[PDB]
DNA sequence: TGCACAGGATGTATATATCTGACACGTGCCTGGAGAC
DNA sequence: TCTCCAGGCACGTGTCAGATATATACATCCTGTGCA
């Protein structure tokens, strides 16, 4: 047993485009780094939330932590699709 | 135990071997529908007149 | 045109001629009868066959009313229905209509017969 | 219990000589029958089971691998076809040592075909052969085929050939098959064409041919007629013709010959449509009746 | 040159749903029109319009039937019954017709030869509409 | 179209005036079902029901669309070959008979066999994109079943060594490309085992390109005899 | 001595025929994410 | 923390893309030969 985020990224691809196909060593590339992504995020939140001497990560963190690691427009474009995505989820009444 | 192994793999091998070698009506009627619809049956003996 | 009154065209079609003895006869109409039809059961002494009726085929039968034992013949591609007459000369009948058609036999052999008309 | 026992002690005194056979009769009185008699006499001549490579188109594979498990089933069939892993696992199950002969093997009869003869060239590269056969060698005449390269390289020393009609007399189809069948006599196609055009090409190759014609046995085969049917030229047909003439392009005309819709196919018969509506500029889908005008007040 | 949205296939489902008042006065007795349709490789379905479905049921489709609808004018041609059912067990001499190549939905080219007469009487007396 | 640019009264008058509820419902019919859920379940007398069905029917079938399908027998009746070879297959099938025909072109039987279904007869086809397991059971079905009438064949696949004994008609529709490869074709067919006249059609259309090639074809088969 | 014409040789063009070759879809299963406290 | 079921995994089978081959007639190019 292994993990993948395989069928995702190629839901993601299908979205956009329908007829292209796909190397295994793209899928390598794309889940690194995805993952690295992921790695670089999550440590910037947790060291950030060491910081304020809280023990509690929450959304306003992270954002924190993609307005530092990411560049301004694509720091406001990311913030951006967060803050719809999780006003949608946190809309469940 | 590797001589068993070798026996069930060359069986397997020669059981693939053999179906390699050796393996490589009238129209059905139309549905009639009739839902809601009135009867007039004319048989060989009585006649009848299903209605709504 | 008074020009092209005076040129024939003769025409060759193929047809199917079917006759028999009617059995048994299923027409299903809608309420305001509209649309309509059903299913034909047809025997010769040798064969029994159920077609499938259209409109025209049920306002064919409904006109020169068939009544189940009357010999009939079927051009297809003509769409004509001819009640030749009844063989099996059933005793209990309604008191409303005549019913006085001529006592013919069942025909025997082929019920479906290809020919050639112009 | 025919005619071919003759035949195949001739052929087996001409490999007694120490030369490559010839035969050449077209199909229709059984070769494959003769070919097994002669497996069968070779093999009750020096009591050989062993392996035996021949060349076969893959149309009739099936048919020769049916002939021989009918005929005589005492000897072991080893096929090739399939997947990879199939070609893996018959390449695990030919794996033959020490040469020579063997009793207890499951290689004695192989089959194959041109298009992975050309394909595996370095899987079978190695292991000398004793006996390969090219059945229906029609197709071996062109000299720049690399089929005919890697059957060129096999170590078998051996060049029985099978065909029905070798007679296409292209100037190096003979010069190949020559080539082929005694490979280290005849290697310079220039002295062969240098060296009474036809008498001569007759005794060319007469100690090699064995003349055999379909018209000595009883002819219940059918005795086939030819009945040439000819036909004219349609309009629609004569008009694609007079364009192909006037463009003059030879498949063109075939296809225009044969049938008019390989060129173009007829389609619906519509009025043309003088609307404006909702088209598409590319569980279920709608659609709605907006057909308009183009001419608006 | 004209192109054609075209919709074709073999008619396997035929269910209408209905209005809540069919006596209101205004709106058709029914509202929408469930097709089925399959073609060679090939499935669709379409919730048809009621204006759609005057003029497919004057056409008098039923199910197994192998149908043309033309989206430019919305005129439907009945091309016949399908072979993949019975043959012999007709009595209205018709025409017998394989399932449609490719999908559902088209869009092809049809090369026309029409005179400017033409587009004139076709203006002139409007007939090729679905109106009244 | 009249279009009033700003208002919404004369868009509502031209959908009444296009699309009246009154006189489309008397050019049309209801549904056998919604006639019955209006009648049944929803207490609607009959003589309540909106007025119905009063388009006029057409002559024919044919009359009543202006959409005409590519036809099958114009199919047939463009192409002279498969005219005269629908008319021998007519004399052919009377007499009972089994049928092979030879080809050179993928559509070439690809429209054949549109012909055969057009006239429903048993057939089946063996090609270069068959694969190795039907060559086996199709031959089979061949050999075994009589009931089989038309065996669509190309060239190198089906005239090198198959048993085709129960067969003596070959047609040759456009097969002239060498004479050896045709001479080779019916070597399958014509061969021992048969039990009747072997007879072998050559359709040919005349005054063409087939006589360009032809007279080269006879030339290469008296080249080919008398060497 | 140079040039022009004719004959032979070869390229090619486009649909074949075989014919693989590497891709996308139809069934098990089990375990981990989701609901509840 | 208890429960429980279906999501995404793993493993089979068909379907449009490349590759040699036929093939003959047509067109073009090269070379030989005769003439001024």
């Amino acid at each position: 047993r292994k993990e993948t985020y395989s069928s995702y990224i190629y839901k993601v691809l299908k979205q956009t485009h329908p007829d292209t196909g796909i190397s295994q060593k793209s899928m390598s590339i794309l889940n690194s780094f995805v993952n690295d992504i992921f790695e670089r995020i999550a440590t910037e939140a947790s060291k950030l939330a060491a910081y304020n001497k809280k023990s509690t990560i929450s959304a306003r963190e992270i954002q924190t932590a993609v307005r530092l690691i990411l560049p301004g427009e694509l720091a406001k474009h990311a913030v951006s699709e967060g803050t719809r995505a999780v006003t949608k989820y946190s809309s469940s009444t | 135990e590797k001589r068993l192994e070798e026996e069930k793999q060359d069986t397997i091998n020669k059981l693939l071997k053999k179906r390699a070698g050796k393996s490589r009506f009238v129209k059905p009627r139309r549905p009639y529908n009739s839902e809601g619809m009135t009867r007039i049956l004319r048989r060989y003996e009585e006649d009848l007149f299903c209605t709504f | 045109q008074a020009f092209r009154k005076s040129i024939g065209i003769k025409i060759k079609e193929e047809t199917e001629l079917i006759e028999g003895e009617v059995v048994e006869i299923q027409i299903d109409r809608s309420i305001t009868g509209g649309h309509k039809q059903g299913k034909l059961t047809i025997k010769t002494t040798d064969m029994e066959t159920i077609y499938e009726l259209g409109n025209k085929m049920i306002d064919g039968l409904t006109k020169e009313k068939v009544l189940a034992g009357d010999v009939i013949s079927i051009d297809k591609a003509s769409g004509k229905i001819t009640k030749l007459g009844r063989s099996f000369a059933r005793s209990r009948d309604y008191d409303a209509m005549g019913a006085d058609t001529r006592f013919v036999q069942c025909p025997e052999g082929e019920l479906q017969k290809r020919k050639t008309v112009v | 219990k025919e005619y071919q026992l003759k035949g195949l002690n001739w052929l087996a005194n001409l490999y007694d000589q120490g030369i490559n056979g010839i035969l050449a009769d077209e199909m229709g009185l059984g070769k494959t029958v003769q070919s097994i008699s002669v497996l069968a006499h070779l093999a009750e001549n020096h009591n050989i089971w062993g392996p035996f490579l021949v060349v076969t188109p893959a149309s009739t594979l099936h048919n020769w691998v049916n002939e021989i498990s009918k005929f005589l089933p005492q000897f072991k069939i080893l096929p090739y076809w399939g997947n990879a892993n199939d070609r893996k696992v018959l390449r695990k199950f030919w794996d033959r040592k020490n040469l020579r002969y063997n009793k207890n093997a499951p290689f004695h009869v192989m089959v194959t075909s041109y298009q992975m003869v050309v394909t595996d060239a370095n899987y079978l590269q190695k292991m000398k052969w004793q006996y390969m056969i090219l059945d229906e060698a029609q197709a071996i005449k062109s000299s720049q085929s690399s089929r005919w390269k890697n059957l060129l390289s096999f170590h078998c020393r051996n060049r029985l050939l099978l065909t029905g009609t070798p007679i296409q007399n292209s100037m190096q189809e003979l010069w190949a098959l020559l080539h082929f069948i005694m490979p280290s006599l005849f290697d310079s196609h220039d002295e062969f064409n240098e060296w009474q055009q036809l008498r001569r090409l007759h005794m060319i190759l007469k100690p090699f041919m064995l003349r055999r014609v379909k018209k000595n046995v009883q002819s219940e085969l059918g005795d086939k007629i030819e009945i040439d049917v000819l036909c004219d030229l349609t309009q629609r047909q004569a008009k694609l013709y007079q364009v192909l003439k006037s463009q003059i392009a030879v498949m063109q005309f075939r296809k225009v010959c044969n049938h008019p819709d390989l060129f173009e196919r007829a389609d619906v018969d519509s009025p043309f449509s003088f609307t404006t509506f909702g088209k598409t500029t590319s569980k279920f889908t709608d659609l709605i009746y907006s057909s308009r005008n183009p001419i608006k007040y | 040159k004209e192109t054609k949205e075209v919709y074709e296939g073999e008619v396997t489902e035929l269910t209408p749903e209905d209005a809540e008042n069919p006596l209101g006065g205004y709106g058709k007795t029914i509202s929408h029109v469930i097709v089925g349709l399959k073609s060679a490789k090939g499935t669709k379905t379409l919730r048809l319009d009621p204006t759609i479905y005057e003029s497919i049921q004057r056409e008098k489709v039923s199910i197994g039937d192998v149908i043309y609808i033309e989206a430019n004018t919305g005129a439907v041609k009945r091309v016949g019954r399908s072979d993949a059912y019975a043959t012999e067990f007709d009595l209205e001499t018709e025409e017998y017709v394989p399932l449609p190549k490719g999908e559902v939905h088209k869009k092809k080219e049809i090369v026309q030869d029409v005179t400017l007469h033409d587009l004139d009487v076709a203006n002139a007396r409007p007939q090729g509409g679905q109106d009244v | 179209t009249i279009e009033v640019l700003g208002s919404s009264h004369v868009t509502n008058s031209i959908n009444n005036e296009l699309f009246d509820p009154l006189i489309s419902q008397a050019l049309s019919d209801i549904p056998a079902i919604t006639q019955y859920n209006m009648h049944v379940k929803k207490g609607i007398p009959v003589e309540d029901f909106p007025k119905t069905g009063l388009f006029p029917e057409p002559l024919n079938k044919n009359f009543s669309s202006n959409i005409s399908m590519p036809s099958m027998d114009r199919f047939i009746t463009e192409s002279a070959k498969l005219r005269k070879l629908d008319e021998l297959l007519v004399k052919l099938k009377s007499e009972g008979h089994r049928v092979l025909i030879y080809f050179q072109m993928t559509k070439m039987m690809d429209l054949m066999e549109e012909y055969l279904t057009y006239r429903q007869y048993n057939h089946i086809r063996l090609d270069g994109s068959s694969k190795l397991e039907d060559r086996r059971d199709l031959v089979h079905d061949w050999q075994t079943n009589p009931e089989i009438f038309v065996f669509l064949l190309s060239t190198r696949a089906g005239g090198l060594g198959i048993n085709l004994t129960a067969a003596d008609t070959v047609i040759f529709y456009d097969s002239d490309w060498n004479p050896t490869i045709d001479s080779q074709a019916m070597d399958r067919a014509h061969r021992l085992g048969q039990t009747r006249q072997v007879t072998v059609y050559r359709l040919l259309v005349r005054g063409t390109i087939e006589e360009r090639m032809r007279d080269r074809a006879k030339q290469k088969e008296q080249v080919q005899q008398v060497v």
